[PDB]
């Protein structure tokens, strides 16, 4: 029933403009927060820009700034982001991600499609896995480390996982570091304490191989990390 | 003294955490007395100190450049607390005269213009003196002087106390008018209300218009410095009987 | 009439019920009260290190 | 045959008195004679949570002794993160008349209800983002006092109409039927185990109803008004009851009869609320003198007063870990002590 | 201090926002309790919970009838109380007599005034003017009661006296009640309503003011 469509895209000449849509349905839009993520097309998911719940608080990253700016329209339940100055830097696939806040929540818990997009300090998050090679019915752990540590003095820590299994998009698996998503099977568990975390996936099967990445919601800007690829 | 600046600051201090113990305290006309409360919070914490000070040593101390200042915040200060009296009459006015329409006409996002555009007039008032238009200052700075300047003597005497007062007793009598018709107990205490304004602010405002305009008939600077005494203690006594 | 009978037999029912010492009951309340008093947080302060409101 | 069937309950009753009478050796207060007083105790308003603009009525604490959920009269049901006073969710009523409200154990749903004679149970975990109405149980003729939930699909309510009733929820249709209550039932408390509960009702009488087979199995007397709330010991081999005659009265399961009575001769005004500490030493009891009282349960002395309502309190609950008291009130204000 | 808790706070804010906003959109409604017993008419007095609106010179009333012991505490804060007696049944008239004592001295009651009315008017003329059933016989103080049809004038005014004995007693001032005589064909039950609203608030009001 929740739906993210996207429009937009295409080919723009490097300096141009462009203007990318996202169309809700299925869910109460005016009371998510919206966030706009792009993933170069060889690269890992780059977050861009956050756009709150009433539009009352808005966040860029730096690389975009200044260029990019983020509006939402309620009524007509839609997303805009209009982009100005477009490098060739800014080729990518963006992704409109739906995230509500409140104690026990899962923000990031659903991702819109893509939209294609061809011009022609900060935490860093370390996966030191770039491929682990599994058979069905093993279980394996990836492993991920934070520059910083992701503990918050509350007892929260904003440490969450991603699946984007290959042609599909992101899918939340595990939300604050031991949290498990709804829909997704108990087979995965995550551990770890501050700067250090695991992710354990106990008889692995099919549609389970794809990239697995780290995120972290301590502050913004978020980052993601390299992406770990299990393969058959 | 020192003990009418206590007893008006606690006296504002604790009706300003009064009206926010309860949720009764949820309409305009609470949020008027928090405005009056306010007002006179700020006057009797920063104005009065100064004031008192002034009045003991006999000589500016903050020097000439804040001082001037001193000149602006306690004519603020004033007209703040007398627009609120009025504001508060005016409210009491259209909840007696319309009593079941009271709620569609006072309503948040308008009793709150009216908030704003109180302190918006006071401070309209209270700059004339800070951009240019006041007396030659004198050169010695260990001597601060008010601005009797004649046309912002004028202006701001009324302005600030003749116009509050004419909306303040023609809303007034049209709530004993309707008082005494729909039924002594309003006399008095619409009387006492009147009264305390106009035996504290009236004295102020007649002598100085006649000290500013008729140098023959100027008063002594005792009786001067009783009249601007007088804002002070209205300042001090309304959180005593307008809450209650 | 029938509401009678069914009182009666509610009565009955009730009246069957084996009962112990009023005495027995209370050591057995208050033992309970003296094993949980390290365990209550309304009872005995609290450090405000490990109090949740501040 | 109406009158040897008068005679016969009589002769029931007085049966049942005397086996009362014969099983009162001692009292719990010569029991507790030499036991150590618990003190002087003095909680502190540690949050006030403001948001309802009219009378709250009923607040009930979650199992994570984090979140609590309240019900106004303006028609709002609103759930609130106690440690950081911030409103996880508001829920506008259908009806604005609420007498009750309820969370459910695994915190996925709530439930309210009042004078529209209907039990409405919201879900909270929806992939929409609002929260909507899962279901409207129906079939009460009275309005609903109290309703509280033994799992996700099963919740137990009491009604205006001398009944109680345990629910389906996903059929929406009543299991169970309790009657032998006269007057209108106000309050319901489950046991820790959930295989039994205590209604009190308006007739001044508590009654021990069997969830599983659906039958009361003990009446308990005693107070001279209305029965306001009731709670269950810690261990479920107690309880007590609040009423409007100004008093609090503890009963005994095994003992089948009244052990201690709470009560001051200052205090003429009656119970609306009553909750327990995790020990079970303090008994918390809400009045409508605008205060709430500690009692020390096992000597029945007054330890403290929690005061800093300006109106009636209504509702008044403990968390499961015992850490802090929620007690809500007629001044729209609902306070939490530690 | 984090990010998801400043999220969490502003979410907060945007309910406290909307919640003001329903406050104040229902702050501008009075609620009326609507009251008395069967065969008295209270259904046709204006043209779980039984619930109606009517609006008159722009304002809306909302008059609540349920269906009085325990439940009437809930509303504690209705702007009035419309009792609705049947005066033609002087059977009756006792039971309503101690109906209205019963409403009138509750103590979750004790500031909301009361609206009576006197319902059936015209029924009661009949019987009177019929003199099948006397007054007399089931209130004897009819006898030696003088008007300030005669008669039916005087009836008329026997009744009123009696709710208003009720009433006066043990008042204080601090609520009044607002007896009126109505038939079935009546229509300007709105516009009685409406000015004793009225009334009400503005007592309200002047005691608010520290008024009279
Ligand atoms: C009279 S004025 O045109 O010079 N401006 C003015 C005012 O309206 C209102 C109070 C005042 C002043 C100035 C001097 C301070 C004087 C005052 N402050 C405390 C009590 N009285």
């Amino acid at each position: 029933d929740v739906q993210l469509v996207e429009s937009g895209g295409g080919l723009v000449q490097p300096g141009g403009s462009r203007k990318l849509s996202c169309s809700a349905s299925g869910f109460a839009f005016s009371s998510f927060g919206m966030h706009w993520v792009r993933q170069a097309p060889e690269k890992g998911l780059e977050w861009v820009a956050y756009i709150s719940s009433g539009s009352g608080t808005i966040y860029y990253a730096d690389t975009v700034k200044g260029r990019f700016t983020i509006s939402r329209d309620d009524p007509k339940n839609t997303l805009f982001l209009q982009m100005t100055s477009l490098r060739s830097e800014d080729t990518a696939m963006y992704y409109c991600v739906r995230s509500i806040y409140y104690y026990g929540s899962s923000p990031f818990d659903f991702w819109g499609q893509g939209t294609t997009l061809t011009v022609s300090s900060d935490i860093v998050m370390t996966q030191a896995t770039s491929s682990v090679p599994v058979t069905p019915g093993e279980s394996v752990s990836i492993s991920c480390r934070s520059s910083k540590s992701l503990l918050h003095s509350n007892g929260n820590t904003y440490l969450y996982w991603f699946l984007q299994r290959p042609g599909q998009s992101p899918q939340l698996l595990i939300y604050r570091m031991s949290n498990l998503a709804s829909g997704v099977p108990d087979r995965f568990s995550g551990s770890g304490s501050g700067t250090a975390f695991t992710l354990t996936i106990s008889r692995l099967e099919a549609e389970d191989v794809g990239v697995y990445y780290c995120m972290q919601h301590l502050e913004y800007p978020l980052t993601f990390g390299a992406g770990t690829k299990l393969e058959l | 003294l020192g003990g009418l600046i206590l007893f008006g600051v606690l006296g504002n201090i604790l009706v300003i955490l009064s009206v926010a113990c309860h949720r009764h305290l949820h309409s305009v006309t609470h949020y008027y007395i928090v405005n009056l409360a306010v007002a006179d919070l700020l006057l009797t914490s920063t104005v009065l100190p100064f004031s008192a000070i002034f009045e003991v040593l006999g000589y500016w101390a903050f020097g000439r450049v804040f001082c001037n200042i001193w000149a602006a915040v306690d004519v603020l200060c004033c007209t703040a607390s007398i627009m609120g009296l009025c504001i508060i009459s005016i409210d009491r006015y259209i909840g007696v005269s319309y009593p079941l329409r009271y709620p569609t006409i006072v309503t948040q996002r308008r009793g709150l213009m009216a908030l704003l555009c109180v302190w918006a007039l006071s401070l309209v008032i209270s700059i004339g003196p800070l951009f240019g238009w006041r007396q030659p200052a004198p050169e010695d700075e260990t001597i601060c002087q008010i601005n009797e300047e004649p046309g912002y003597v004028l202006f701001s005497a009324l302005g600030s106390f003749y116009l509050p007062l004419a909306i303040i007793l023609v809303m007034y009598c049209r709530v004993y008018v309707v008082a005494k018709r729909e039924s002594k107990k309003a006399a008095k205490t619409l009387g006492i209300v009147v009264g305390c304004f106009v035996l504290c602010w009236l004295p102020f405002f007649l002598v100085m218009p006649i000290g500013s305009f008729f140098p023959d008939f100027k008063p002594s600077e005792t009786v001067f410095k009783i009249v601007f005494w007088l804002g002070y203690l209205n300042s001090c006594i309304n959180p005593i009987i307008y809450p209650c | 009439i029938a509401q009678a009978r069914k009182l009666v037999e509610q009565l009955k029912m009730e009246a069957n019920i084996d009962r112990i010492k009023v005495s027995k009951a209370a050591a057995d309340l208050m033992a309970y009260c003296e094993a949980h008093a390290k365990e209550d947080p309304l009872l005995t302060p609290v450090p405000a290190s490990e109090n949740p409101f501040r | 045959e109406l009158d040897q069937l008068r005679q016969e309950a009589e002769q029931l009753k007085n049966q049942i008195r005397d086996a009362r009478k014969a099983c009162a050796d001692a009292t719990l207060s010569q029991i507790t004679n030499n036991i150590d007083p618990v003190g002087r105790i003095q909680m502190r308003t540690r949050r006030t949570l403001r948001g309802h603009l009219a009378k709250i009525y009923a607040m009930h604490w979650g199992t994570d002794s984090r979140l609590l959920v309240s019900a106004s009269q303006d028609g709002k049901l609103i759930i609130w993160d106690s440690y950081t006073t911030n409103k996880v969710h508001a829920i506008p009523l259908r009806s604005s008349w609420v007498m009750t409200c309820a969370y459910a154990p695994s915190g996925n749903y709530v439930a309210c209800g009042g004078l529209d004679n209907i039990c409405s149970i919201y879900n909270l975990k929806t992939r929409e983002g609002n929260v909507r109405v899962s279901r409207e149980l129906a079939g009460h003729t009275g309005y609903l006092s109290c309703c509280r939930f033994l799992d996700d699909n099963q919740i137990v309510t009491s009604s205006g109409d001398t009944t109680c009733a345990l629910w389906d929820i996903e059929t929406g249709q009543q299991t169970t039927t309790f009657t032998g209550h006269t007057g209108d039932v106000m309050s319901l408390s489950l046991a820790p185990d959930t295989r039994l509960f205590v209604s009190g009702a308006c007739d001044a009488s508590a009654k021990l109803w069997d969830v599983r087979e659906g039958m009361c199995r003990q009446t308990f007397t005693g107070h001279e008004s209305d029965i306001n709330a009731i709670c269950f010991f810690p261990n479920g081999n107690a309880f007590a009851t609040g009423s409007d005659d100004a008093t609090c009265r503890l009963f005994d399961l095994r003992a089948d009869q009244e052990l201690m009575t709470y009560s001051h001769d200052n205090i003429i005004c009656g119970i609306t609320s009553v909750s327990f500490s995790k020990s079970g030493r303090l008994l918390l009891a809400g009045y409508d003198d605008f205060n709430c009282n500690v009692w020390d349960a096992l000597k029945a002395d007054r330890a403290g007063v929690l005061a800093g309502h300006d109106n009636r309190v209504s509702c008044l609950g403990v968390t499961d870990d015992g850490m802090a008291v929620a007690t809500g009130s007629w001044d729209s204000f609902l306070k939490i002590w530690n | 201090v984090s990010a998801e808790d400043k999220a969490a706070a502003e979410r907060s804010k945007m309910i406290d926002k909307n919640l003001r906003e329903d406050g104040e959109k229902a702050r501008r409604t009075l609620r009326l309790l609507l009251l008395g017993a069967d065969n008295s008419g209270k259904s046709t007095i204006v043209k779980g919970i039984f619930e109606t609106k009517f609006q008159v010179d722009k304002v809306n009333f909302h008059m609540f009838d349920v269906g009085r012991r325990k439940w009437i505490q809930c509303f504690n804060d209705v702007t009035a109380i419309i009792f609705v007696v049947d005066s033609s049944d002087y059977n009756r008239l006792q039971e309503a007599l101690n109906d209205f004592k019963s409403i009138w001295n509750n103590r979750w009651l004790r500031t909301i005034s009361v609206i009576l009315f006197l319902n059936k008017q015209d029924l009661l003329a009949e019987k009177v003017l019929a003199g099948k059933s006397k007054i007399e016989d089931y209130f004897p103080e009819f006898a030696r009661y003088t008007t300030p049809d005669p008669r039916v004038t005087r009836a008329k005014y026997f009744i009123r006296k009696e709710f208003v004995d009720i009433s006066t007693a043990s008042g204080d001032g601090r609520h009044i009640c607002y007896p009126h005589f109505t038939c079935a064909v009546d229509t300007e039950n709105a516009r009685r309503i409406f000015n004793d609203c009225k009334d009400i608030i503005l007592q309200m009001n002047l005691r608010e003011y520290n008024l009279v």
